[PDB]
């Protein structure tokens, strides 16, 4: 039932805020936490993400963390910034300097217990807490280093709850900072061991979509983040709205993750169409379905045609006949059955929800668990070793007390993870 | 928060600090008596310029700075100049007798008689900070005070503030304006003593600056006044990240991550464009493309060397003024192809780019034309080792005969300190050689 949400660092707080902004609009909540909705379908499951305060006020079950105040003020002074519980702001002053070691071991060490206190206070207010969700980037210092420290501490207090993260991978196409492959590799190591489900949101993929597909010549984080919030709303539809699915996070993990370490998901969203003459066409289910599976629509920069899907979850939203959706989804599998492993029968599932996202008559959200995600970890691995071969920029991390061995076993873990994906790409029945 | 304390040491450090603080005041609209009519928060505030200015109850904006010199005549000019009302008398510290161009007198004989007092004034400034970021230290290599006292100060700052970061702005000697025959000695001694206490040092070669002023500004015989005004533009560009805030502005600490791949390799090469007079700029609108291109001309470097003959480990471009991302992208795309920019194979991302929207400003009566856009490039190239080579050769020629060494020995130094300093320089030249070699 209840989910506790944590956003850490600049990126995590940025996309975390847009997420609450978007789903608040869907559930008919205004920026002061009052309900102004029509359908009651919007309150059926409102308690999943919102706490009910005195006076018919719904407040997000959200914890906001950062090692510097800047983004705290930014969120607090924005649209839907007043909706958040004021106790649930936990920030420092030092900042992490895009340094994983500062977030994970030195500066974050002091703030971490304050966060666990708010986490603990929210968990005890839950009827039956099902688990946690974290938004953060892997390329920085706070969301990457301190976000993973939070995951580790939270898992130790709630060892049987589901742990789920929306994790933004770094790309040289978007960001300037040379040490990002270092931060990401240390983070991936923590994620393979302490999360149950991780959505891989690749800034490299988000950039190609905005630049190539959407024709945005000067992409901003606001553009990228509006893709992320749309996808985050889509993948959480079946938690926040009733209908045909009696599903929570654990059931999703059980049916999406056939092997413990292989829990990194490839997300996608339809529709995506550049401005503007095509923005007025009516979307048909056949078109939604082809777009959803198109490699160029994927939100992790990896070619799904290079590998195989272990499992797929697809969710459609809006007014549409389920018969059309059924036929179309079966068409994709029957006509391209070599891209789905045959040792997992009937391994693509569909859910349809009546309420559509704001601004769209229809939409589809894609959750793919594909062996091709290895391309993402290979890319980060290449950048890592090019630098680590010569111990370049290592002093920023050893000056915080870290050893070289810790880097060696992080790259080691990621290389094995790559190997594991490769072995089911060639596994046959 | 994130305050920065500036320390100006010796003649060059003091006179360059004067040029910088006048430029800062013009940029922020601070008047020579410290009033800032633009500032609404009186008594304090957490604004961006507050990293460099504290405020008094009466509305005075006071440089977070210390000027120190072993004799008085230079700082005396500050005490009586246009901005005399800007500083509290205790921020200006002078002795009675200078180092006589002798590192040993600056580090020991004279320096030891004023060091405690200087560290005290600094503590008083640090105590006014809520989140002290670190220190900026301005000094010459060649002066007795710029070399010897600056070394003592830096060693003391490590002891009193631990790992707190210290950045240097150093004047590298040039015969066209050099005041002493022994400046290579003082240069190697201070560089040896300071290497492990400095996080990042920006070297300015007086000959490079001298030539730029002659060629680009049309000044037949440049003075310190010409040199410092140009230097201050470079300093303003580097600190502009801290004093202003913009959506595309990127902080100097993020540049430092990219610029320093190993502790000892912390000497970025600076360039600045456009450097042009009012006469020539009257009929010449310089585009992002033109000023970006100028950053890669060997003759525009702030230290004489040839980066074509070296390898880059980082390029940071600090744009300011009328600049939009689209123009920068095209400019760099052009440079990548028309140029031979070679990066080491261990640096995946070589370029880092930010825009500060605050337009460049100039002091009235200066020699620089007022332009709409400017760019400062900080790069880390192995070519900067050429400057170490040239210094070390002048050292070796004199030291082989022990010329002038009796002046340092007479003050308490040992010869071992000389050869120790020189051997450290030898390792530095080698370090620049090994980072440039391709990976196995
Ligand atoms: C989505 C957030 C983003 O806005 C995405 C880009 C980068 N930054 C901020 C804004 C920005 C951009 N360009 C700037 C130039 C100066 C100052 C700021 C910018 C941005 C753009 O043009 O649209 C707004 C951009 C940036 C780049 C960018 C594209 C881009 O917008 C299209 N490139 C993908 C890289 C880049 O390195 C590259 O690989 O070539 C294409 C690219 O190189 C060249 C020659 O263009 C370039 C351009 C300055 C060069 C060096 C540093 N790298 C980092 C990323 C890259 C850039 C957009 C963050
Ligand atoms: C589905 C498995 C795995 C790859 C396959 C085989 C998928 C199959 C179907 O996916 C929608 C494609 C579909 O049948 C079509 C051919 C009608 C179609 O939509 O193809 C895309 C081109 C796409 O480029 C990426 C293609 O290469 C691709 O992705 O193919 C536009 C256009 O091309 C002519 C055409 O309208 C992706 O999950
Ligand atoms: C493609 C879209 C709609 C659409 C497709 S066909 C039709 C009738 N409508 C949606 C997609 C939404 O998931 C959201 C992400 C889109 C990002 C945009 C905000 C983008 O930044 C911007 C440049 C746009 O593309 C438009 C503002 C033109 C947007 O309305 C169209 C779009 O992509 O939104
Ligand atoms: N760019 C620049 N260089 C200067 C300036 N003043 C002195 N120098 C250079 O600095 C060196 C001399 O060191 P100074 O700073 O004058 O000496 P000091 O630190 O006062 O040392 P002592 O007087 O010996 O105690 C020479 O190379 C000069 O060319 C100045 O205002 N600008
Ligand atoms: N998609 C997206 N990525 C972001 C955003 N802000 C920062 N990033 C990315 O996050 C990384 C830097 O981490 P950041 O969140 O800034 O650092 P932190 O505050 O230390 O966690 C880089 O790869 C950035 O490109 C954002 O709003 N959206
Ligand atoms: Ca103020
Ligand atoms: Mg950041
Ligand atoms: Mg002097």
């Amino acid at each position: 039932r209840e989910i506790v949400h944590i956003q850490a660092g600049q990126c995590g707080n940025q996309i975390g805020a847009k997420f609450w902004e978007v789903i608040s609009d869907e559930h008919g909540i205004d920026p002061t936490g009052s309900y102004h909705g029509d359908s009651d379908l919007q309150l059926e499951r409102i308690n999943v993400y919102y706490n009910e305060a005195t006076g018919n006020k719904y407040v997000p079950r959200a914890i906001l963390v950062d090692l510097e105040p800047g983004t705290m003020d930014s969120v607090r002074s924005g649209p839907f910034g007043q909706i958040f519980r004021p106790d649930n702001f936990v920030f420092g002053q030092s900042g992490a300097g895009n340094n994983w070691a500062k977030g994970h071991y030195t500066e974050g060490a002091e703030l971490v217990d304050s966060v666990l206190d708010v986490v603990r206070k929210e968990s005890e207010s839950c009827d039956c807490l099902q688990g946690f969700q974290l938004t953060h980037s892997l390329g920085g210092g706070t969301g990457s280093g301190m976000g993973t420290l939070l995951i580790s501490k939270i898992r130790e207090e709630y060892p049987d709850r589901i742990m789920n993260t929306f994790s933004v991978m770094p790309s040289p196409k978007v960001s300037d900072t040379v040490v990002e492959p270092y931060n990401a590799t240390l983070s991936v190591h923590q994620l393979v061991e302490n999360t149950d489900e991780t959505y891989c949101i690749d800034n490299e993929a988000l950039y190609d979509i905005c630049f190539r597909t959407l024709k945005l010549t000067t992409p901003t984080y606001g553009d990228l983040n509006h893709l992320v919030s749309a996808t985050m709303s889509g993948v959480t539809t079946c938690l926040r709205f009733p209908g045909q699915l009696n599903a929570d996070l654990r059931k999703l993990a059980v049916n999406m993750v056939p092997f413990p370490r292989l829990h990194f998901f490839m997300p996608g969203f339809a529709p995506l169409t550049s401005r503007g003459s095509q923005q007025y066409r009516a979307l048909t289910v056949p078109e939604l379905t082809q777009q959803m599976f198109d490699s160029k629509n994927m939100m992790a920069a990896c070619d799904p045609r290079h590998g195989r899907y272990l499992t797929v979850a697809a969710i459609f939203r809006g007014r549409m006949s389920m018969k059309e959706v059924d036929e179309q989804m079966l068409n994709v599998q029957n006509k391209n059955s070599s891209y789905f492993v045959e040792w997992i029968p009937n391994n693509v599932k569909t859910a349809v929800c009546d309420i559509p996202p704001r601004g769209l008559k229809m939409s589809a959200t894609f959750i793919g668990n594909s062996t091709a995600i290895q391309e993402l970890f290979k890319r980060i691995s290449e950048q890592f070793t090019a630098m680590f071969r010569r111990k370049a920029f290592l002093h920023w991390y050893t000056g915080e007390g870290m050893d070289e061995m810790e880097f060696t076993e992080a790259e080691s873990n990621m290389n094995d993870l790559v190997s594991e994906y490769q072995q089911y790409q060639d596994a046959t029945a | 928060m994130r305050e920065c304390i500036s320390i100006h040491v010796g003649q060059a450090g003091v006179q360059i600090g004067n040029a910088c603080w006048e430029l800062y005041c013009l940029e922020h609209g601070i008047q020579p008596d410290g009033q800032m009519p633009s500032d609404k928060t009186i008594g304090g505030g957490d604004d961006s310029f507050n990293t460099f200015f504290s405020e008094t109850g009466a509305g005075k904006h006071v440089p977070r700075a210390v000027f120190v010199d072993l004799e008085p005549t230079v700082i005396d000019e500050v005490r009586t100049g246009t901005y005399r009302q800007l500083f509290h008398p205790e921020q200006l510290i002078t002795g009675k007798e200078d180092a006589a161009n002798n590192y040993a007198r600056g580090h020991y004989t004279i320096g030891k008689e004023i060091i405690d007092l200087v560290l005290d004034r600094i503590r008083k400034l640090a105590d006014q900070c809520t989140g002290l970021q670190g220190f900026l230290v301005f000094h010459s290599f060649g002066g007795g005070t710029g070399s010897g006292f600056t070394s003592l100060l830096m060693e003391r700052l490590s002891v009193d503030y631990g790992k707190k970061s210290k950045l240097e702005f150093s004047i590298y000697p040039a015969p066209q304006v050099s005041t002493a025959v022994v400046e290579p000695y003082n240069s190697i001694l201070t560089t040896h003593t300071t290497l492990e206490h400095s996080d990042c040092a920006f070297m300015v070669d007086n000959e490079a600056i001298y030539d730029i002023c002659r060629r680009n500004l049309d000044i037949e015989r440049p003075t310190y006044t010409n040199l410092n005004r140009l230097i201050s533009q470079i300093v303003s560009s580097i600190t502009a990240s801290l004093r202003f805030d913009g959506a595309l502005n990127v902080d100097l600490t993020e540049f430092q991550t990219n610029l320093v791949p190993y502790p000892r390799i912390h000497f970025p090469l600076a360039t600045y464009a456009p450097v042009i007079s009012a006469e020539k700029a009257y009929h010449e609108q310089l585009s992002v493309a033109e000023i970006t291109n100028a950053c890669f001309e060997p003759a525009n470097q702030m230290v004489k060397c040839d980066p074509r003959h070296g390898k880059y480990m980082a390029c940071c471009l600090l744009y300011r003024g009328d600049v939009v991302p689209k123009d920068v992208n095209a400019a760099i795309a052009t440079i990548k192809t028309k140029r031979s920019i070679q990066f080491v194979d261990w640096c995946p991302t070589g370029f880092k780019v930010g825009i500060n929207y605050q337009p460049p400003t100039v002091v009235p009566g200066g020699d620089l034309a007022k332009v709409q856009r400017a760019v400062c490039m900080l790069s880390n190239t192995t070519a900067i080792a050429e400057a170490w080579a040239r210094l070390d050769h002048k050292f070796d020629l004199m030291y082989a005969k022990r010329a002038f060494v009796h002046w340092y020995v007479g003050e308490g130094m040992e010869e071992g300190e000389f050869s120790e300093a020189r051997e450290d320089m030898a390792a530095l030249e080698k370090d620049y050689e090994e980072v440039g070699v391709d990976s196995v």
